[PDB]
Formats: C-alpha cells, sequence, structure tokens
C-alpha cells in the first residue's frame, strides 16, 4: 500500500497537461530533457519524497 | 569479490565498477542513457504517452532511491 500510495501521489489519476509537479514538468524536445535534467539541484531535501 | 583471488591479471588489466549511479540526477541522467532516442522518438504521439514515460522513469528513479 507504501508503493500504492506512491502511485496515486504521483501519477494524479490525470494527465493535466498543465500543473506544477510538488520538481517541475516538461516540455516536448530532447536536448530539452537533456537541459531539464541539466537544472535539477545536485543534492535535494527528502521533502521530495514527502519524508520529513 | 572473492580474495585469494592471484593477481597475475589484477596486475595487468583494465579495472571498471558499474554499480548504479549514487544522486537523483546521476540515476535519471543514467537512465536517460539507456532507452533512448528510438523509445523516445518513435512516438506518433508528442501529448499523453511522452508524458508517460516521463512519469514512469520519475517514479523509478524515486523508489529506487527511496531506500537511502
Amino acid at each position: 500500500e507504501l508503493f500504492i500510495t506512491y502511485g496515486e501521489t504521483y501519477l494524479k489519476d490525470g494527465i493535466f497537461g498543465n500543473d506544477y509537479f510538488f520538481p517541475q514538468n516538461p516540455s516536448a524536445e530532447l536536448i530539452k530533457y537533456q537541459e531539464y535534467i541539466a537544472k535539477v539541484p545536485t543534492v535535494d531535501n527528502p521533502e521530495v519524497f514527502g519524508l520529513h | 569479490q572473492h580474495p585469494k583471488f592471484p593477481l597475475g591479471l589484477l596486475q595487468k588489466t583494465l579495472k571498471v565498477t558499474n554499480e548504479p549511479p549514487k544522486g537523483l540526477k546521476a540515476g535519471l541522467y543514467k537512465t536517460f542513457t539507456t532507452i533512448i532516442t528510438q523509445e523516445f522518438i518513435d512516438k506518433v504521439d508528442h501529448s499523453n504517452w511522452r508524458s508517460l514515460i516521463f512519469t514512469i522513469c520519475f517514479l523509478h528513479s524515486i523508489v529506487i532511491e527511496r531506500k537511502k
């Protein structure tokens, strides 16, 4: 049920198309995905997982 | 990792390590260099299942790293 919960919170039960992931959201080009990775921080904080 | 492994070839070889990457961005980037450029480029839809790929990839990289 923990993993089912992760499914619930991340899938959302719908593809919104316009919303802010809790953690950004993409455009539709390949090297843009590479850049998307580039702007991600190196060390994150555990509230990204929901964890304290 | 078996000691009592004579070093005849350990003294003359090329050593490489391929345990999975540490950081969230590290694993995410690696995953974005496993199944790419024909999985990604074969779509016939930029809208829905592009988003599904991104969802599942992010899920993968999160649940793996949770164990830290």
